[PDB]
């Protein structure tokens, strides 16, 4: 009764719908387990959630190329602000990690604890790291405008329109390497370029995608 | 946590700094003296560390004032950091020896007062001197009061005492920060303060040392 | 209970109310390695002289090193204070040790037999009349007697406040001299001359400019 | 039954024409929360009263200065007071209010009383709404006024990022743009100026400098959002 991604066939018994964006899509069966299930929620959000910041990134980085801004493209903005700006490449990596796995390792003993990483061991923030379920911490620092609060039909649809945009911006950087391992520049001059002909400049035509041109 | 004057009006108070402790208004976000036998000996570190800096902000300003004005001392216009290379007549080893045994007769009375309160209030040599008793670590009295003070209103003195004495550490603070960057009389930083106020704030001559 | 990772399950043996009234206990032993109550017994005793002999190591070092550099000390580097002072030196390097270790192992032979039974010093006809003030505390790794001559055990209260300062003091001190032989092996110069490397310019002088972090 | 901004709409079940200016608009949802509807409408009522500021400030500027440019008037006050004075009398002198205002927020019925002239004693008002000293002679309705506020408040809020946006575009202050607009309707428009076609995009060209020189250090100013123009 509810929506599938291939209709007609029944969705699977460990994926009745109550997560966020649920359309029975999992013929290998690796959530079988609901704690794999409950490990693999927080990681399509977490990469959704990467993706969705790496898509508007990238968009909004080749909005700024071919108009005539001085931005390079996405591919090139590596080389070219820690040449521009004098910038030792091993200690941004080494700062990366280290705040990067102070965040991660409070989410990864959220998952192992879920009660934790609440009880004041931290700067003096109790309620603020509670979490309030797998992949949704809230409080008053992962949620200050407090959408998680209030109306919650609204909150399930927000949720649910989180991991669609997420779903597709995963898509998006995943066909983001795809249009430049395969032509070469930027998306937006991809973009462009399937606009000026619609026929003849697309992914078929390209020389790699089909190689029986 | 009562009506008590507080550093932010309107903000909760841990509740152990209630006014029983001379001129607290809850000044402690990092929680330091929630143990009370830390909170005694911060008491009294901090009467220690307020006299001394009150004894240094009146010897670094009023030499630098008279030195300004203008009189004949031997030494008059020596900076305050500059004090320790000044000749006098004994070389400073026996000026810092001289000074760590007698301070270290003083020190050691004062602390035998502090871990057992109305116990040293007898003299050595003199056995018929004594300070009254009834009295608490770090306001000893009697010979210590010699001016008839603290017979009334001691609560006000007190808190007389101890924001004079957070003014002066702060004045000493800003000594040792004011001399290390500009590198100059402290008296003589008012006076470049003076001279415009807006062209030398902290920020510009930052900016210019930058 | 103040843990060392705030959502881990802490090992049940630093979970004991012998392992929990033990001093800087934070729950940290992810190799069980103390997992025998009388190992965890001796592996106190082991971190406790680690540390202590590390906070005595590193004030040798960085309190000279720190009265070197603002001068009114002529102190050498500690990797180049066993070249220098055996020149100013009535011995060589080898009598010198010899007399260190019959020295240091006439002390540590009478610890090691007061951790295998406690209060055995403190036998009457050891020393002659000294023996007396060797029993120690109630509690072994904390002597007292005659190496507390200020007096900082007759509390009872605030005891634990001293322990705890005592081993975070010395972790940090262990860490400290980990940091001076690893620091002196990446880039060959003092720890207060890499500090002041570090602190001329943090975002390019640091282990990522050096072939120790290499990809 | 109160006027809504879509008049066949149904208001959010948390907007109950209980505020001022409450006209059933929050599409998002922002103010479901009960606590967080408490610090919008204070920075709604904040960001409207420096918007008012604000435009009032630049059209009596250009009424009476039509030589200097607002946009500019950072760059040319050329002040006795030096650059940084300024913005420490600024930053302490703010940082009290602002502060005094953030409490105000946190515990209501804990900062009213003047600290240093202890007689003196705000009454006991409505967040948001000081009153006693900031407001005297009020004429009328308190309510009534209290909707005016909001509504003059909403309208300069839209006016400021006009302003900008026009002066980013044309360049000129906003009597000036009002003489393009009015001396060339049909072709002073944004869309005379920009168009985007699938296959070209025609924006507008900027009308601000990349930099200022202003006395040694040259402050960027980036064109707000130049490329993501139509
Ligand atoms: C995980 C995501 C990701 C991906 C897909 C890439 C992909 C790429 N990076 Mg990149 N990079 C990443 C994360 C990533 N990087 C991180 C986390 C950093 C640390 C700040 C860098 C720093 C970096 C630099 C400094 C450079 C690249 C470069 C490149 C390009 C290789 C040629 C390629 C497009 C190079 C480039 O721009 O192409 C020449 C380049 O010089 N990257
Ligand atoms: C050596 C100086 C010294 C010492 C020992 C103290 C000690 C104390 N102060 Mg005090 N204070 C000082 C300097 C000092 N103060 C100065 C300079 C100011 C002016 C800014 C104040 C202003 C002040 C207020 C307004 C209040 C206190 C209070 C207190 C008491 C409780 C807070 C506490 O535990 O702090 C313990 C302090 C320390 C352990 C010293 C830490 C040294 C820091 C880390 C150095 C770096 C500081 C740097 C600028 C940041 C305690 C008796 C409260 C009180 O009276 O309650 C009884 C109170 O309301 N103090
Ligand atoms: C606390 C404190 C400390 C540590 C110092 C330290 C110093 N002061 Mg100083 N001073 C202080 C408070 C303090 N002052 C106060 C509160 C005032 C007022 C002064 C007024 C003052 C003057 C006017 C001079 C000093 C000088 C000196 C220096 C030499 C002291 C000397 O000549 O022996 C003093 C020897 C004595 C025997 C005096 C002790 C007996 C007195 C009279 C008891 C009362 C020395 C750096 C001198 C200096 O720096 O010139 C180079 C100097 O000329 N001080
Ligand atoms: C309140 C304690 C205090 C403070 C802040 C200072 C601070 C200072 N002393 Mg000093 N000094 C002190 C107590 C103090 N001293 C005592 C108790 C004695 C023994 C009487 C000396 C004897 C002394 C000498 C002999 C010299 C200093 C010097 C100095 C200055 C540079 C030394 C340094 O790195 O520090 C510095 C401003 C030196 C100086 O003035 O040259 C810059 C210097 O030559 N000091
Ligand atoms: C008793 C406090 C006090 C006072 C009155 C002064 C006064 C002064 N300082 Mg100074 N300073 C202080 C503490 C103080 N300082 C401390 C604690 C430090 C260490 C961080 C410094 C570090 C410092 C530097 C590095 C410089 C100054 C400079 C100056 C002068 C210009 C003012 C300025 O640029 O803002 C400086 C203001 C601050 C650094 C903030 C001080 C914060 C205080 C404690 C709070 C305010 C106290 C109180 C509410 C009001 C004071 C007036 C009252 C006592 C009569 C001026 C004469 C500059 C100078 O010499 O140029 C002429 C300069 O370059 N100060
Ligand atoms: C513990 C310990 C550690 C970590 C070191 C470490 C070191 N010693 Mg050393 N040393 C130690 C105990 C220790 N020593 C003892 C107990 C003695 C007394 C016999 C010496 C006597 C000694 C001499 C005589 C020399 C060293 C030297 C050295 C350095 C060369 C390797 C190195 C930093 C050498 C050095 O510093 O030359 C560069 C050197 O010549 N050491
Ligand atoms: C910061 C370091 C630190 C701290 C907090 C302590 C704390 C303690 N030690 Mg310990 N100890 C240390 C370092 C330290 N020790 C080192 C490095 C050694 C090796 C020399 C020892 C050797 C030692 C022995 C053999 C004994 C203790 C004892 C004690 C206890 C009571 C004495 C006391 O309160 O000392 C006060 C702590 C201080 C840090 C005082 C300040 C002294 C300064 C740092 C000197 C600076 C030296 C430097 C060269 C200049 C208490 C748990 C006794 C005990 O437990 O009795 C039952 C005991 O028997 N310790
Ligand atoms: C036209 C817009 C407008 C309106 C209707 C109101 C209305 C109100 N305000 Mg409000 N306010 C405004 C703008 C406005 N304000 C702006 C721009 C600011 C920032 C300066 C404030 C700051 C403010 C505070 C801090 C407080 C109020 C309060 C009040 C209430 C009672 C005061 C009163 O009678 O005002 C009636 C207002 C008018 C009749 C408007 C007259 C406008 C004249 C013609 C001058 C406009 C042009 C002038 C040249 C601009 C420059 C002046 C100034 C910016 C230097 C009432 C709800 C008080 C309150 O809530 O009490 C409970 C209160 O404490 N307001
Ligand atoms: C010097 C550098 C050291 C700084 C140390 C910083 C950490 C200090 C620390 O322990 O925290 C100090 C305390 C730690 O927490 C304190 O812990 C104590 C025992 O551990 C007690 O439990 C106290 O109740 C608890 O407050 O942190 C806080 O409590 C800060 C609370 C601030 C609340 C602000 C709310 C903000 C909301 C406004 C938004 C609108
Ligand atoms: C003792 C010590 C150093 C003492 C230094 C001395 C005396 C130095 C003396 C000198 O400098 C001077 C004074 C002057 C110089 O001229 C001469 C020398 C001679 C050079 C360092 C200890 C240094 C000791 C260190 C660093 C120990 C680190 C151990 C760690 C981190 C282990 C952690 C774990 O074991 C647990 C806790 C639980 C398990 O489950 C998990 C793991 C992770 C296995």
């Amino acid at each position: 009764v509810r929506p599938v991604w291939f209709p007609g066939n029944p969705p699977p018994a460990h994926l009745d719908g109550s997560l966020a964006g649920d359309y029975g899509f999992d013929p290998l069966f690796l959530g079988q387990e609901p704690q794999t299930l409950k490990w693999y929620v927080q990681a399509e959000l977490v990469h959704g959630r990467f993706a969705m910041l790496g898509a508007a990134g990238i968009i909004l980085t080749s909005i700024g190329a071919k108009v005539g801004l001085g931005f390079p493209e996405w591919y090139d903005a590596g080389k070219v602000v820690v040449e521009k700006n004098n910038i030792d490449f091993p200690t941004l990596m080494v700062i990366q990690f280290y705040l990067m796995g102070w965040a991660e390792t409070k989410r990864w003993y959220d998952f192992k604890n879920p009660g934790s990483q609440a009880d004041g061991s931290f700067l003096g923030f109790t309620e603020e790291f509670k979490g309030l379920e797998n992949g949704y911490p809230g409080g008053r620092f992962f949620d200050p405008m407090g959408l998680s609060r209030g109306d919650a039909a609204k909150y399930q649809e927000y949720k649910q329109k989180e991991v669609k945009n997420g779903r597709l911006a995963m898509i998006a950087c995943l066909g983001f390497a795809a249009q430049y391992a395969a032509t070469g520049k930027g998306p937006l001059d991809n973009l462009a370029d399937h606009l000026a002909d619609p026929n003849h400049v697309n992914f078929a035509t390209n020389g790699v995608s089909i190689p029986i041109a | 946590d009562a009506a008590l004057p507080s550093w932010m009006p309107g903000a909760d108070l841990p509740g152990y700094l209630n006014g029983t402790l001379p001129g607290d208004f809850g000044f402690d976000p990092l929680y330091l003296g929630q143990d009370p036998v830390k909170l005694k000996w911060y008491a009294q570190a901090e009467l220690m560390n307020a006299r001394f800096a009150m004894l240094a902000v009146a010897g670094i300003l009023v030499p630098e004032l008279l030195s300004n004005i203008g009189f004949s001392w031997p030494g008059a216009g020596v900076a305050w950091y500059d004090a320790g290379k000044f000749e006098y007549f004994a070389p400073a080893s026996s000026l810092f020896g001289v000074q760590m045994l007698l301070f270290a007769w003083v020190e050691i009375r004062r602390y035998q007062d502090f871990v057992k309160p109305g116990s040293a209030n007898q003299d050595p040599i003199f056995t018929n001197n004594k300070l009254p008793d009834g009295n608490e670590p770090g306001y000893p009295g009697g010979i210590f009061d010699p001016f008839g003070w603290s017979k009334g209103d001691i609560k006000s003195l007190k808190l007389k005492e101890i924001k004079n004495g957070r003014l002066a550490m702060l004045a000493f603070a800003g000594f040792i920060g004011q001399a290390y960057t500009t590198g100059t009389t402290p008296l003589k930083n008012l006076s470049t303060h003076l001279a415009d106020p807006w062209s030398t704030t902290v920020w510009q001559n930052d900016l210019a040392r930058l | 209970r103040q843990s060392w990772l705030p959502g881990s399950q802490i090992p049940a043996h630093l979970d004991t109310p012998a392992a929990q009234a033990l001093a800087g206990n934070f729950g940290f032993d992810p190799l069980g390695l103390g997992k025998d109550p009388v190992a965890l017994r001796w592996y106190q005793q082991a971190e406790l002289i680690h540390c202590r002999t590390a906070m005595a190591g590193v004030a040798g070092i960085l309190i000279p090193g720190l009265l070197t550099k603002a001068g009114a000390l002529n102190v050498p580097e500690w990797y180049d204070a066993g070249k220098v002072a055996i020149e100013n030196s009535f011995a060589p390097w080898g009598s010198l040790l010899a007399v260190q270790l019959f020295l240091c192992g006439f002390v540590e032979a009478k610890r090691w037999q007061d951790i295998r039974k406690p209060g055995s010093q403190g036998e009457p006809g050891s020393f002659l009349g000294f023996e007396a003030s060797l029993k120690g505390t109630s509690e072994l790794g904390y002597p007292g007697g005659p190496f507390d001559p200020l007096g900082l055990s007759k509390e009872a209260d605030k005891w634990a406040d001293w322990k705890l300062k005592e081993v975070k003091n010395g972790r940090l001190a262990m860490l400290a001299f980990l940091g001076f032989v690893a620091q002196k092996y990446a880039t060959g110069a003092g720890p207060v001359d890499n500090l002041a490397a570090h602190l001329k310019d943090p975002w390019h002088v640091n282990y990522a400019t050096n072939g120790v972090s290499l990809p | 039954s109160r006027p809504l901004w879509l008049p066949g709409s149904t208001p959010p079940a948390h907007l109950k024409g209980d505020l001022p200016g409450d006209f059933g608009f929050d599409p998002l949802g922002l103010g479901a929360n009960a606590e967080s509807l408490k610090w919008f409408k204070e920075s709604e009522l904040v960001h409207s009263r420096w918007a008012m500021a604000a435009v009032a400030g630049i059209l009596v500027q250009e009424i009476v200065r039509p030589d200097v440019f607002w946009y500019n008037a950072g760059k040319e006050v050329e002040s006795p007071l030096g650059p940084l004075g300024l913005l420490a009398v600024e930053f302490f002198l703010m940082h009290w209010v602002e502060v005094r205002r953030w409490q105000d927020l946190r515990k209501p019925g804990s900062v009213d009383q003047d600290p240093i002239f202890s007689q003196y004693k705000l009454p006991p008002h409505e967040v948001g709404y000081p009153g006693g000293v900031f407001a005297p002679f009020i004429p009328g309705d308190l309510a009534e006024l209290k909707v005016k506020e909001i509504k003059n408040g909403r309208l300069a809020m839209l006016a400021f990022v006009g302003f900008v946006m026009a002066a980013q575009v044309t360049g000129k202050g906003p009597i000036a743009a009002l003489q393009e607009h009015l001396a060339d309707p049909w072709g002073t428009t944004i869309f005379s100026k920009a168009a985007v076609v699938p296959g070209q995009a025609v924006a507008p060209p900027c009308k601000i400098p990349a930099s200022v020189s202003y006395k040694g250090i040259e402050i960027p100013t980036p064109c707000f959002l130049q490329g993501l123009w139509p």
